[PDB]
């Protein structure tokens, strides 16, 4: 019991609903076995919050398979899976931005 | 099937004389 | 009786009301007691075998 | 002696929807009301509020909840 | 990408005396063979009337049929008693017309569900030559399920009274004044009322009184004693 | 020769999916074991069951393990890893 | 569908099938809507006028 | 909810088993019109014995 | 316009039936029926005065 | 691991008359041809209802009907 | 003289909980499969009478009729929540008797036009084996426009 | 968060309302996790208005498909299309003439 | 816009009302983005008449295709498809200036 | 076609004596 | 088939009618 969570979108800001999927190799916790039953959790409007047990947890999502160590205490599920997700292609919108700036001011009196 | 039904009212129409007279 | 205290009286006791469901499933597809009798009212018999 | 009057509701339509574990008519005591309403697919949060008149702490309800999928995997 | 693609999929028959047969690895001699029809959704009949004389149809109806379905088995002729006929009289024992045998299915992906299945047709064995001397022999499997579904256990929730609400009925009017008597209120949360992709009839098991009845009961009179 | 148990999802909650449990044809304590794949279901997560002592087969979905069971009583992860 | 018959000095009938989906049909059914409760019908086509009553 | 009398019970049964029950509830006219005749003649039978008398 | 009452054979163990003071038989045919087929027929009322000798 | 399937089926015919025929081993010129149909289970009638809008079907009944064998002899 | 025919033609299901599927590029692992029957025009029934003597008939009247679609969608078997299993079942839930889905066709010489569509009989796949173990299957639709004209 | 804007029309001046379409590659936002849904969006009457979440998006619109960088406050769509094509992320600073003059104005509001 | 307009009959005198179509490239003019949507004009009574946006636009009329210019008033249709051009022209100085302006746009002085 | 005709009668034979007698 | 047996009896019930009422 340590709550994982995160709020999940489109890039209009509404709502993804799609499921999150959360498993482990066959291990003890507490004295209890942890089987390899796949938990399928929905966000609900929007937010995902799931209870785990600590150590090693697969996460799995469309295409995408990560691992993580659910931390022993109450982690956002961003910070687990960050590291594995790969950044956003580079655009150029910061290199017209300068270009456009440098200005020789306009100043009217009208 | 229609037609079946229609040879068989037309033997009743003819029986039903034993019975009647218009 | 079932102990409607714990979860194992409840159980019991859906467990009772399956059972009387499948007595009425099995009472519904039984044939009526079909007997012949005399014209002094003896009987002749149970009928069982008809079409 | 016979049991109490506890009983099973059952909200299906195809069953006999009161039964007493006494085998009392309780059935015919609702003057024809029915339960009408299922729990639609793919229902997430219910908050279910009861009341009731004459009970003593420590008698327990339960609420039951069939799972019956169309296909033998999937549909999630 | 490079994959050889070999799935999870377990599938066991649970027999109508509670024997068990594995299709999937065999152990009992007995394997699901290469064709099978009525797995996956059950046959659904849909109903449309004509609108009068005017364009297309509309939607009446739309029922669940019972599920028809069609597999084989393949058996292997080993020696003593895991011959072929030893091996095709312990199948035909885990089955009937009257009693369920169940079906399991389990998958990584899904969990393990149920399908309760009773012979729909007498299992058929070819017999171009004498089945004792041949190596494997398919039985041919035409079953039904009258309750159409896959099932996983059903979910049940406690719900505790905290609060005494006993009252004496003998001060009151016939039938009880229901806005005057003493009350409470009970709530439960469910997360997840129906995960399912059907419709879901709940249950209910509700505690009847703990205290003794006014009057006894003589079989064959009406008891006159609920107002008391 | 009890065996124990408590089984549970990622997310704490019960798994009762069925374990099995089979052997060899032998002989122990004047009783002939057989060969027969018997299907335990945890009940509310927990199982617990009776075995006899020396070679058991265990299976639970696609996992295979062949424990050795002792005469004292036991958890049946600490009979697992020990194969 | 529908069908009527005219007979010289007699009685015809007439007979109209509907859907329940149909809004007149849903007037005919609930008696609590009508408080003049018969239904009549009219045919009219080529100047001639079958009419008469719900039985 | 219409509520009325059950008039009629039916049963039926098969070397296939049982058909089940026919159930009227209220007093609907027989469906074959031949019926309809044979009950109007039970009533003039008994109209025209009374005539008689 | 008061609460409904019941028979008192009504209560008993073991009793199924009917008495008129207290209908309790509903055939929904409304989703998961269970009837086979159905008619329902209404009947206008057709005659206002009556009547009668001779 | 290697073996031949040579099975002890003995089929045997009696006659009307108590006349009799080996048909396994044809001492009376008569063998049991290839192809048989109608040995092993007999044919079953099982019976069920699909009324209203439930979902699937009622059992009924199930009975055992005649058996038909159609079979052939080689017949030297 | 010479050219490739590579037409700009775009077909889309919007599901009955507003899930859409793109069954020209299949980036949800699902494409349109080969075989389609019942795109392109309603099934009509014509009544003509041939009575007594004369020569011919006569045309008493047409109805455009309910159209039957039949089509299959190719599902590709790939990793993690891509498997077939999870592409059949996402394709399953945009399905319905009662609602209705929108099937969505755009073509540049003609713009954009959608059919309501439901389910007819149930989405079946072929089991010659396990469809987990096979690399691509086809599952077969049968669906039916019971109002049978494309709407803008 | 931030509102994108356009008027849409054909070559006879009259509305356009053929979908755009929008998605983004996994990411996080303002705390959030932004997914890969490709979403729909028809002009109304002509008018194109979409809530976008900053940083980077695609737009689908027919055969064309523009990698672009929504701003952090409201904007036209066809700057942040015209950017996309105009300046690839290779463009070596290459200072756009002085913005072409400037085109030689500026007017305060 | 523009009024654009042409007579048109068949050998023997008589109107033809079949239709013509009308197209341009993506682009932007005025506060507007223009579209690629084929546009179909019935002639009345053998009268064409339809207004365009001015500069490039496709025509289209059976087997044949012309690119035309819409000028800055109103014109005939037979005297821009006789000057119609080869090619379409680039849109690379305006993709610039658009996206300058926009840039400028979202953040006055 | 006949054979149903043929039941069809001998049911209605049947109900006739509720409505009849000798 | 029953049906047509079915629908026969139908239009002979509306057509008896002419010669009876309750």
């Amino acid at each position: 019991t340590v709550t994982i969570t995160a709020d999940v979108r489109d890039v209009t800001g509404q709502p993804d609903n799609q499921q999150w999927v959360f498993s482990t190799v066959l291990r003890q916790q507490d004295g209890s076995i942890l089987t390899q039953k796949q938990v399928r959790v929905n966000p609900v409007d929007g937010a995902l919050s799931v209870e785990l047990e600590p150590g090693f947890a697969i996460v799995v999502y469309g295409e995408y398979r990560w691992f993580i160590e659910v931390p022993e205490t109450d982690a956002g599920l961003w910070g687990l899976i960050a590291t594995s997700v790969a950044v956003p292609p580079d655009t150029s919108a910061e290199l017209l931005a300068d270009a456009v700036n440098g200005y020789l001011d306009a100043n009217p009196p009208s | 099937v229609d037609d079946a039904i229609a040879v068989k009212n037309n033997e009743v129409n003819k029986q039903a004389l034993t019975y009647t007279r218009r | 009786a079932a102990d409607m205290t714990t979860l194992a009286g409840h159980q019991q006791l859906w467990d009772t009301v399956m059972k009387r469901r499948q007595k009425r499933e099995d009472e519904r597809i039984a044939p009526p007691l079909i007997r012949l009798w005399d014209g002094d009212y003896k009987l002749r018999g149970q009928l069982v075998g008809e079409r | 002696t016979y049991p109490a009057e506890n009983v099973v509701v059952d909200s299906d339509p195809r069953e006999e929807q009161v039964s007493s574990e006494s085998g009392s008519p309780i059935w015919e005591r609702m003057n024809s009301v029915r339960f009408l309403h299922y729990i639609p697919p793919y229902t997430g949060e219910v908050t279910f509020k009861l009341s009731v008149s004459g009970a003593v702490p420590g008698q327990i309800a339960t609420l039951r909840l069939p799972r019956a999928w169309s296909r033998p995997w999937g549909l999630e | 990408a490079s994959r050889l693609l070999d799935p999870d999929t377990l599938v066991e028959l649970e027999g109508v005396n509670g024997e068990w047969f594995d299709l999937t690895n065999g152990t009992e001699g007995i394997y699901l063979a290469t064709e099978v029809t009525g797995l996956l959704d059950p046959p659904v009949k849909a109903t449309y009337e004509e609108p009068g004389n005017f364009p297309g149809a509309r939607y009446l109806n739309h029922r669940v049929l019972r599920r028809d379905l069609v597999f084989g088995v393949e058996i292997l002729n080993d020696e003593n008693d895991e011959t072929w006929l030893r091996r095709d009289s312990a199948w035909r024992k885990a089955w009937s017309f009257k009693r369920d045998a169940k079906l399991h299915i389990t998958t990584g992906e899904s969990g393990h569900r149920y399908l309760k299945v009773r012979l729909f047709e007498s299992p058929t064995t070819d017999m171009v030559t004498d089945p004792r001397g041949r190596e494997v022999n398919i039985t041919k499997m035409v079953v039904v399920a009258g309750d159409p579904f896959w099932y996983e256990d059903d979910v049940v929730y406690p719900i505790e009274v905290q609060e005494d609400t006993t009252f004496d009925p003998n001060p009151l009017p016939w039938p009880w004044p229901q806005p005057e008597l003493p009350v409470e209120d009970i709530e439960i949360t469910v997360p997840n009322a129906n995960p399912t992709d059907n419709i879901i009839w709940p249950k209910w098991t509700l505690p009847g009184s703990s205290e003794k009845p006014a009057e006894p009961y003589i079989p064959g009179l009406p008891w006159l004693g609920a107002p008391k | 020769t009890t065996v124990t148990a408590t089984v549970h999802d990622i997310s704490g909650r019960p798994d009762d999916s069925h374990w099995t449990f089979s052997s060899d044809l032998r002989e122990q304590d004047g009783v002939i074991i057989t060969p027969r794949v018997v299907r335990v279901k945890p009940f509310n997560g927990e199982l617990a069951l009776t075995l006899p002592p020396g070679p058991v087969r265990v299976t639970h979905h696609q996992d295979r393990w062949l424990i050795d069971v002792p005469e004292e009583d036991s958890d049946l992860w600490d009979l697992i890893e020990a194969a | 569908s529908h069908k009527f018959e005219f007979i010289e000095n007699e009685t015809g009938t007439a007979s109209i099938t509907i859907s329940l989906d149909h809004y007149l049909a849903k007037w005919i059914a609930s008696h609590k809507g009508r408080a003049r409760r018969n239904v009549h019908v009219s045919f009219d086509k080529q100047g001639a006028r079958w009419t008469g009553r719900m039985d | 909810i219409f509520v009325e009398r059950v008039t009629k019970l039916t049963y039926e049964w098969t070397s296939d088993g049982p058909k089940g029950w026919t159930i009227t509830i209220g007093y609907k006219e027989p469906e074959d019109p031949i019926l309809k005749a044979f009950e109007l003649i039970q009533y003039i039978n008994s109209n025209l014995g009374q005539l008689g008398i | 316009t008061g609460l409904p009452t019941y028979p008192g054979e009504y209560y008993t163990p073991g009793f199924l039936g009917t008495y008129p003071k207290a209908p309790h038989v509903v055939f929904m045919e409304s989703p998961y029926t269970g009837i086979e087929s159905s008619k329902f027929t209404y009947t206008e009322a057709t005659d206002t005065s009556f009547v009668l000798g001779g």
